[PDB]
């Protein structure tokens, strides 16, 4: 994710 | 706050594409605010 | 102004822009994930797109009309993420989904990791139909990511  | 959209391309399936990633089998729960969590 | 295609969702104030997500224009309706826009209005060129339908539990929102994307993952076949990452051109990534098993049924899920602003990128079947949007998922033990294939209901 760089959870969204 | 200026929230805006910009076109980024056509939606097309690519022939002969790179296949990657695994295929995990996970037990999850989803709450009323849209959060998935691992059980 | 609402021509079919995939779009970046950007925010700007006084300095530069930031890509907060992505979405799909189809049949005059813009489709994205709720966490991208928080359900707020969007500008498209000189025009305004107003929220029409959405659901925080599904993490989805449509603009200008009801949700139009109705294709479903067949539970069997490989799919493609049409990833539109911040500052990068759109790219197709093919993968065999895994599964989110929930008390209410199974959902396909893709083990592909992209920056937060890639949220809303479409996942496609072999016919090019959008079977869901990328970006609502979980982080597994090693820190990698799995996204549900999130699809709405076309009423």
């Amino acid at each position: 994710k760089x959870k969204k | 706050v200026d929230m805006y959209i910009e076109r980024a391309g056509d939606i097309t399936w690519e022939k002969d594409a790179e296949v990657t990633g695994n295929s995990p089998r996970l037990d999850v729960a989803l709450d009323e605010s849209g959060d998935f969590s691992l059980v | 102004e609402t021509t079919d295609g995939v779009y970046r969702v950007m925010t700007r104030r006084l300095l530069g822009s930031t890509q907060v997500g992505v979405g799909v224009m189809q049949e005059g309706v813009f489709h994205t994930m709720w966490h991208v826009t928080k359900g707020a209005a969007l500008r498209s060129g000189e025009g305004r797109l107003d929220p029409y339908w959405g659901d925080v539990k599904q993490d989805l929102v449509s603009y200008c009309g009801p949700w139009k994307l109705d294709a479903a993952w067949d539970g069997l076949s490989e799919v493609q993420l049409l990833a539109v990452p911040p500052g990068e051109r759109a790219k197709n990534i093919q993968t065999l989904p895994g599964i989110f098993k929930t008390k209410d049924g199974d959902i396909g899920a893709v083990a592909l990791d992209y920056p937060a602003g890639t949220s809303g990128s479409p996942i496609l079947d072999k016919c090019g139909r959008v079977i869901g949007l990328y970006g609502n998922g979980v982080v597994i033990k090693n820190g990698s990511y799995v996204s549900a294939i999130t699809q709405g209901k076309r009423e």
